[PDB]
RNA sequence: UACCCGCAGAAGAAGCACCGGCUAACUCCGUGCCAGCAGCCGCGGUAAUACGGAGGGUGCAAGCGUUAAUCGGAAUUACUGGGCGUAAAGCGCACGCAGGCGGUUUGUUAAGUCAGAUGUGAAAUCCCCGGGCUCAACCUGGGAACUGCAUCUGAUACUGGC
RNA sequence: UUAGCUAGUAGGUGGGGUAACGGCUCACCUAGGCGACGAUCCCUAGCUGGUCUGAGAGGAUGACCAGCCACACUGGAACUG
């Protein structure tokens, strides 16, 4: 409102909160992967979404989504998580990178293989 | 409260021409006249009048044209709550120029367009459109 | 870093002739031009304010063989440049040596006008210019490489060349093969289905 | 002169330890309003002259005690 | 119109 | 020892020194007092190749100041008054 | 010099007994390219019928705006309901730089420049309104003589 | 080495994301609320341009995508530039210290304020006009700028003090 | 959701000291000194030129390059010059 007021208690910015805080605010992280489960999403949709509870490197343990039809993951493994949430499964704020570390890319995927990690099959 | 007599002029005037009247009066103040003069000279009001002796009274003859009045708008810039002063080049120009902006200088009041060429500068009383 | 593919497929999307398959019989046609830029060309593309705005430049690029990563900078350039940035971008787009080549008929297409400027077969006030991007100032005179002069190709080009609209800011020759940059192209002596602002905007958002 | 300065006391009690204050209109760097910003300078007082409240002239000079680098020059007015 | 909570 | 020398402000292979009055001790491109000309070891037979405020260099030498030996090769390879 | 194009087209409702009835509303603007601009709303149970009806009011009601070489003079700012809007002139810095919906009413009216920005609501219907009434009040420059010269 | 001249021959060199909307860009098949997509809305329960594949198309190119981070858009802390009857928002009300602000006229002060000048504000960077590497990046000449501070000589309407 | 902080502490005088002024040190003496324009206390952090973003005012940042500073196993000390 008033200048005098702004002069006194000055206007204060409101910091932002990284939707993904699996620390360092850094590209991706390595994690041991505690369990490999499958769950059900919100009311509108109904699948058997695949997920894994991963013990990151920085100590935070967190649940991550496994994108693509099928995966090699299980018990131990060592995926590397990324970012981007999964608006359908709450709590799932991270996606494990496919075809990274102990994670196998989606078998046979031919479209947009950059994700789901796969290599050009016989050009 | 009484704190500001200047924004009382601009307001009474902006309000007077609002209620399409021809004359508006208010107690007289030296600076007020200085401004009055400005508006006259610049053709924003037909003219002033000051028939005040013991209790100085000031009247302003309002102008008009077609389906509107002369002053499309008039705002107070520097106020007692936040004074504003400007250099020679920092002097503000109203409506790409089509409109004065009363600036008081150490050598008597003026108009933005005036003071500019004048070479000096000072506090800017208000904005008249 | 060049197109290298169905070039008509392009001019069919722009619905105009981009001076691509110039060569012998100028004035295109013969390929289905219009009614099928793809597998649904038949359709009526009722495009958005965006479409009739991206397609504008998506054209300008092609009507010269220039790319994005680089086109931008041209715009950024023109921007700093005083005056209608629209005509300016054009002024710089035309000012391209790969263009002054073709434009001076020293080569069929603006595509065939590269394979050489690239394969050192041209030059300026001396020094052979290897980069098909050189920016030709005023007076700057080119000259097909005194070396592989008039060959089993470039000759057949000048033919249709001088029988084309013909520029106005260059004083080409014919056997002496060596035009000049008389002056920078004004706005009045160049245009057609090309809008400035319509593109100067796309880069304002 | 070699840079003169006006200022008002702060205390009479101090024995050769006379401190002062300096007002200065200053335009806040963002909101533009004009703020009063003070500066307190400890000053040298030989034979402890000029009492409290008084207004005085000061000069920047050589150190004389842990943080005390100014000496009076002239006293102006004595009732405030 | 509205999902996951509304 | 305020020695007038050159700093390598060129670019891979294409240097470009710069005569400058500076406290002998500092780094090459380290703190200095005032550029006082330059030196272009390229240029190619055209217009320029070197510049020096000769009537300034003297002002320094005047307050005692040793000159580089590669800086001296410039103070004269370009004459003095002819 | 027709010069006419639509801005937006929304589908509304009228919830009755056996369900709801959807109508359609189109907002369109027209002008020439030298002052004079106008807009018209209009709705009809049919898509075209609406837009067709849109040009009708569009034709009628066309205020005369006082440009300058293809731009504006004193920079201006107009308001209507929830949208506050402002506009700066200058020699075609690029060519009509303003927001969608608020743009057309700038093209058709004939101003290949202006740097604009829409604040407040960005609902087409009220910004086109704000803008028009923004160009409107824009007083006479080369005819300042009104209150000017005197 | 940079560079210059031949030798040979298209030989030796293209990928990635995307196509329901925002957002440029379509279909078939499979599939069946399964499998899976998703940045937001939102797609899938038999004929789905939103899933996977194929065809096709679109946009970028030695890259393309994703994740991460900052500013922008966000007039979404609003000084420029926002608000509070019901949308989030006027202290339950009142007195009042500090502070903020203050009617009117003259004289004076000249601090604020203002104009000219002089120091200074490294260089580099950004910017303006040129130069040089084939161009450009890069390199470089000169200039403007560094919106600031201090000192002094003026100004006096307005503001402050007397 | 830190409001009070300080005895060499604040000043004086007087010896000693330093390259030099100086509480630097000591002795004596007045009793002060700083603080809500935010001291003190916590948490964080190398500072500037600039860098990124922005129409701008600003927001963010200070790797590479240059100026200033600081440290060089941790803590402490002097010596040489």
């Amino acid at each position: 409102a008033t200048v005098n007021q702004l002069v006194r208690k000055p206007r204060a910015r409101k910091v932002a909160k990284s939707n993904v805080p699996a620390l360092e605010a850094c590209p991706q992280k390595r994690g041991v992967c505690t369990r490999v489960y499958t769950t059900t999403p919100k009311k509108p949709n109904s699948a058997l979404r695949k997920v894994c509870r991963v013990r990151l490197t920085n100590g935070f343990e967190v649940t991550s989504y496994i994108g693509g039809e099928g995966h090699n993951l299980q018990e131990h493994s060592v995926i590397l998580i990324r970012g981007g949430r999964v608006k359908d499964l709450p709590g799932v704020r991270y996606h494990t990178v496919r075809g990274a570390l102990d994670c196998s890319g989606v078998k046979d995927r031919k479209q947009a293989r950059s994700k789901y990690g796969v290599k050009r099959p016989k050009a | 409260s009484m704190q500001d007599p200047i924004a009382d002029m601009l307001t009474r005037i902006r309000n007077g021409q609002a209620a399409n009247k021809a004359a508006v009066t208010m107690p007289s103040s030296k600076l007020k006249v200085a401004i009055a003069n400005v508006l006259k000279e610049e053709g924003f009001i037909e003219d002033f009048k000051v028939e005040g002796d013991t209790k100085p009274e000031l009247e302003l003859t309002l102008k008009y044209f077609q389906g509107k009045a002369v002053v499309e708008s008039i705002q107070r810039v520097s106020r007692p709550g936040l004074r504003i002063y400007k250099r020679k080049d920092e002097l503000p120009k109203v409506m790409a120029g089509l409109g004065i902006a009363v600036v008081s200088t150490s050598k008597g009041v003026m108009t933005d367009r005036a003071a500019r060429q004048a070479g000096l500068g000072g506090e800017i009383i208000c904005y008249v459109a | 870093a060049r197109y290298l593919g169905p070039k008509l497929k392009l001019s069919r999307r722009e619905g105009t002739d981009l001076f691509l398959k110039s060569g012998v019989r100028a004035i295109d046609t013969k390929c289905k031009i219009e009614q099928a830029p793809g597998q649904h060309g038949a359709r009526k593309p009722r495009l958005s304010d965006y479409g009739v705005q991206l397609r504008e430049k998506q054209k300008v690029r092609r009507i010269y063989g220039v790319l994005e990563r680089q086109f931008r900078n041209y715009y950024k350039e023109a921007a700093r440049l005083k005056g209608n940035t629209g005509e300016n971008l054009l002024a710089l787009l035309e000012g391209r040596l790969d263009n002054v080549v073709y434009r001076m008929g020293f080569g069929a297409t603006r595509a065939e006008a590269r394979q050489l400027v690239s394969h050192k077969a041209i030059m300026v006030n001396g020094r052979v210019v290897n980069i098909a991007s050189y920016q030709v100032s005023p007076n700057d005179v080119v000259s097909i490489r005194e070396k592989a002069k008039k060959q089993s190709r470039v000759k057949a080009a000048l033919e249709l060349a001088e029988q084309r609209e013909k520029p106005t800011w260059l004083e080409v020759d014919a056997g002496k093969m060596e035009g000049t940059f008389k002056r920078k192209p004004e706005r009045s002596d160049l245009s057609a289905d090309i809008n400035e602002h319509l593109i100067v905007e796309l880069y304002s958002k | 002169k070699i840079r003169t300065l006006q200022g008002r006391v702060v205390s009479d009690k101090m024995e050769k330890s006379i401190v002062v204050a300096i007002e200065r209109f200053v335009k806040h760097p963002i909101y533009g309003k004009f703020i009063k910003r003070t500066t307190k300078l400890h000053v040298h007082d030989e034979n402890n002259e000029c009492g409290i409240g008084d207004v005085v002239e000061i000069r920047e000079c050589r150190p004389l005690s842990k943080t005390k680098s100014w000496t009076l020059v002239r006293v102006v007015e004595k009732a405030v | 119109k509205a999902s996951s909570x509304a | 020892m305020v020695t007038i020398r050159l700093a390598r402000h060129g670019a891979k292979k294409r240097p470009f020194y710069q005569v400058v009055v500076a406290d002998s001790r500092n780094a090459r491109n380290g703190r200095f007092i005032e550029r006082v000309g330059f030196f272009n070891p390229i240029a190619s037979e055209k217009e320029e190749g070197t510049r020096l405020d000769l009537d300034r260099i003297a002002h320094w030498v005047g307050q005692g100041a040793t000159i580089s030996d590669r800086v001296a090769a410039l103070i004269k390879e370009v004459n003095k008054a002819a | 010099e027709l010069q006419e194009k639509l801005i937006a087209v929304n589908r509304v409702s009228k919830t009755v007994k056996g369900g709801r009835i959807f109508s359609f509303t189109a907002l369109t603007v027209v002008g020439d390219g030298n002052g004079r601009v106008g807009f018209g709303y209009g709705k009809a149970r049919e898509v075209p019928a609406a837009i067709q009806k849109a040009m009708e009011k569009a034709r009628r009601n066309m205020i005369n705006v006082a440009l300058n070489n293809g731009t504006l003079q004193h920079p201006v700012k107009g308001v209507h309901t929830g949208s506050r809007v402002f506009m700066q002139p200058a020699s075609e810095g690029t060519g009509i730089i303003a927001g969608g919906a608020m743009r057309a009413v700038l093209e058709v009216a004939g101003v290949h420049n202006v740097l604009a920005k829409a604040y407040g609501s960005t609902n087409p219907i009220n910004v086109v309104r704000a803008t028009i009434d923004g160009l409107e009040n824009m007083n006479s420059p080369e005819m300042v003589a009104a209150k000017r010269g005197k």
